[PDB]
């Protein structure tokens, strides 16, 4: 009973590992976009200035 | 000084630590009670899994059934298999509207029972957290039951 | 298009299908519907003129369950239909989608645009409320959901404690450390942290119809009775308290909006009963009053731009209008059969 | 002597699967 | 036939002639040939382990050299670090198990 | 991630353990009505000395 | 009693009695303890 008890503690740390992974990814494509809209507005800025 | 000893005979018994195998009996006996009480808690969670078992399988059997009348207006190009049952000019424009219309709650009858399914498996791993946390109990509580018992033995 | 007071009606042929869904921005007289088949051109049309106006085309494949015009007519939000589910915002006169977002699960069941604020619009589903703000850089437009956070059943807020990190309690030091309670059979993926008990699927609040206050405020309507305040800023919710004076013998404790309309001194609210009520709200509580009575359980309701007029809608097609300070009040604009003609 | 025997609940995706106790009364003590 | 033909080794009982002890045997289900093979399968796995490399009881933590039954093919309690590792310290010590109850069961048939 | 990557390192070393110990002179209280070890601790009989 | 042999588990910082990095070899002069009962020996040593 304490045996089969370790082996899977492993396998929810990896479920986390996992779903933290995922939100990195899609917090840098989100982040991309961002960055994209705002290098875009320096150069419209400049030239509505 | 010193510290309560069992051992040493220059050291004597104090007569209310004098432990009698009537002590010893009562102690099995609250043990027993523990032992039996927390083994009926946990027995009684898991008859409430397989009841939710039958439940949620009911309600994947209701799902289904409204997964065949759904896909009997859809077109066959554009299925999506059924999830397994568990086991205790304008007429081509809106027809093919229904077809995806038919698709989409196709869809979301899909991610509905693989909500479900995974919520009860996750209810199954809940109570399987429980589950070892308390078998590692019951183990020492026999353990320490022969330790007791053979405490009764020789007293 | 019928006329309230010479009782004209004026048939706007969809030459392709069914219409879908309909909407309206009165200051520019636009209508705006979905056509119900292939391509879901929002068809927006000049009254009194009929005059197609634009046609905006997304990659929409069906409809759209909702179509909401901002309050300054600029811009019309769109909720799509199936089987996209995506929240577009589009420039209608330059028929552009400055932004898009697929939310894939949730069904809008209302949305709405903040009156004196286009970049925040409200959906309400059955399960979530959302308050959406549309944050602009240059040209490039992007939707920035905020899922509100509703009571439960019985109006207490639930306290969520971490499901993947438990806080520390004792460690029984035989038997393990405390493990988060998805460890000890291990679903690996998304599913352990979806996980929840289903013992512990404590059911939430039945957002029903939602409407704007002057203040930037959400009135929310509950299936069990509750009336709820959303911020649009800080989305802070507080269950409104009836204010129960003391009359006996009445079996109307129990009123479930259907909708809720802003009036100047309240909300005019809607039930089951047929029966439409004010609701005279002061800070954190609400009191009830019986305003009208109709046969007929009441589907929508809304008001006039001078908000004097009360379109009232009923659940077979029935359309009444309450002209305020008027005798008499209550007017059949249309009498409804049962629709289903047969022979 | 049995209050409740053994049963076994599995999943539905996982084989993952609870077994309950083999109760019986508890004894004379 | 769910009761008899599952047990090898029947639950049977020994009663004194004089005195009230009663001794019961260990109420063995069939040892499958599943069972046997991964015995056979782990015993030379940490055969060649013990030869690659080539105690107290406590801390193997198990008193199971009492009755004979050779658990230096276990893995250390601190050593027990994957998942792997811990399944084949299961099916060890349900071996041991079994290897115990048939000590007694020679012993109570004797 | 760091932190749960520290944590799955730490629980994968900490590993629920089986000692034997004898009652030779043991002070242990409640040993003999409730189950939990949680104050005993295995220390030098010198200690105690 | 005490010569009875018993099972007394104890998880692996539970071991305070620990010596070249691992559980000895004998058990003779090692002792199970109470925790809040070794800290009222050491605080009794001040309180003295």
């Amino acid at each position: 009973s304490n045996l089969a008890f370790s082996l899977l503690l492993d396998e929810e740390l990896s479920s986390r590992e996992k779903f933290l992974n995922n939100y990195l990814t899609r917090k840098q494509h989100e982040k991309s976009q961002t960055s994209e809209a705002v290098r875009k507005s320096r150069e419209d800025l400049d030239v509505c200035k | 000084g010193d510290f309560n000893l069992k051992t040493a005979p220059d050291y004597k018994i104090p007569e209310h630590m004098r432990i009698n195998a009537a002590k010893k009996e009562e102690e099995l006996g609250h043990l027993d009670s523990l032992v039996h009480g927390n083994k009926r808690h946990m027995n009684k969670c898991i008859l409430s899994l397989r009841d939710l078992k039958v439940a949620v399988v009911e309600e994947i059997q209701c799902l289904v059934q409204e997964l065949k009348n759904i896909q009997s207006t859809l077109h066959i190009s554009k299925h999506i298999p059924i999830p397994k049952i568990p086991q205790i000019d304008v007429e081509l424009e809106i027809m093919k509207r229904d077809e995806i219309k038919h698709v989409y709650m196709q869809q979301y009858l899909v991610n509905r029972i693989k909500e479900l399914v995974v919520t009860f498996d996750a209810e199954l791993r809940l109570l399987r957290h429980q589950k070892l946390k308390l078998d590692t109990q019951m183990k020492l509580s026999d353990l320490h039951h022969v330790t007791l018992f053979q405490e009764i033995l020789l007293l | 298009f019928i006329n309230i007071e010479t009782k004209k009606k004026t048939v706007l042929q969809c030459s392709n299908g069914i219409v879908g869904v309909m909407a309206t921005n009165i200051p520019c007289e636009v209508v705006a519907f979905s056509d119900r088949k292939l391509k879901p051109l929002i068809y927006v049309y000049s009254f009194p003129g009929l005059t197609r106006r634009t046609k905006l085309k997304g990659n929409i494949l069906l409809d759209y369950t909702l179509l909401s015009f901002s309050y300054c007519g600029t811009y019309l939000a769109s909720y799509s239909s199936l089987p996209e589910f995506e929240l577009a915002l589009w420039n209608w006169e330059s028929s552009i989608i400055l932004c898009k977002k697929s939310q894939p699960g949730m069904d809008v069941n209302q949305m709405s645009f903040n009156p004196m604020n286009w970049r925040q619009l409200c959906l309400s589903s059955p399960s979530t409320v959302s308050v959406w703000t549309i944050e602009r850089s240059n040209q490039e437009h992007c939707f920035r959901a905020r899922s509100v956070k509703l009571p439960l059943e019985d109006g207490s807020f639930f306290n969520e404690t971490d499901v993947v990190f438990p806080q520390s309690l004792p460690k029984d030091l035989i038997y393990g450390p405390v493990l988060p309670l998805s460890a000890i059979a291990g679903l690996v993926g998304k599913e352990a942290e979806t996980f929840r008990p289903k013992d512990d699927l404590y059911p939430l609040l039945h957002p029903t119809m939602h409407c704007w206050t002057p203040t930037s405020d959400l009135y929310i309507g509950c299936e069990e009775g509750h009336l709820l305040m959303i911020n649009g800023d800080t989305l802070q919710v507080t269950v409104l308290n009836k204010i129960e004076e003391e009359s006996p013998l009445d079996r109307r404790n129990f009123i479930s909006p259907v909708t809720l309309v802003y009036q100047k001194e309240g909300v005019l609210a809607s039930g089951i009963d047929g029966f439409v009520y004010s609701f005279i709200i002061k800070d954190r509580s609400y009191m009830i009053e019986d305003f009208l009575e109709i046969e007929r359980p009441v589907e929508h309701m809304t008001f006039s731009p001078n908000y004097t007029v009360l379109l009232i809608q009923t659940d077979k097609g029935s359309v009444y209008i309450y002209t305020f300070g008027k005798e008499p009040t209550l007017n059949k604009v249309l009498d409804a059969c049962d629709g289903k003609f047969q022979a | 002597p049995l209050e409740s025997d053994t049963i076994v609940v599995h999943a539905i995706l996982s084989d993952h699967k609870i077994s309950s106790y083999r109760l019986v009364q508890p004894s004379k003590y | 036939e769910e009761c008899w033909n599952s047990m090898a080794v029947k639950g049977r009982a020994l009663k004194c002639f004089h005195i009230p002890c009663v001794v019961e045997n260990f109420p063995m289900k069939a040892r499958t040939v599943e069972e046997l093979k991964e015995l056979e399968r782990v015993l030379q796995q940490k055969k060649i382990e013990a030869e690659c490399l080539k105690l107290p009881n406590y801390l193997l933590g198990s008193l199971s050299t009492d009755f004979g039954v050779d658990t230096s093919l276990l893995s250390s309690q601190l050593e027990l670090h994957s998942r792997e590792e811990k399944i084949n310290q299961i099916i060890l010590l349900k071996d041991i198990i079994y290897k115990v109850k048939t000590v007694f069961n020679n012993e109570f048939d004797a | 991630l760091i932190l749960l990557q520290e944590e799955k390192v730490r629980f994968q070393l900490n590993l629920t353990i089986q000692i034997l110990l004898k009652q030779g002179q043991v002070e242990l209280e409640n040993f003999q009505l409730v189950l939990e070890y949680s104050d005993a601790i295995l220390i030098n009989k010198n200690i105690i000395e | 009693l005490n010569e009875l042999l018993v099972v007394i588990p104890l998880k692996l910082h539970q071991i305070e009695y620990v010596v070249f990095g691992e559980i000895p070899s004998d058990l003779s002069g090692t002792l199970v303890f109470s925790n809040h009962a070794l800290r009222r020996l050491q605080e009794r040593i001040h309180e003295l």
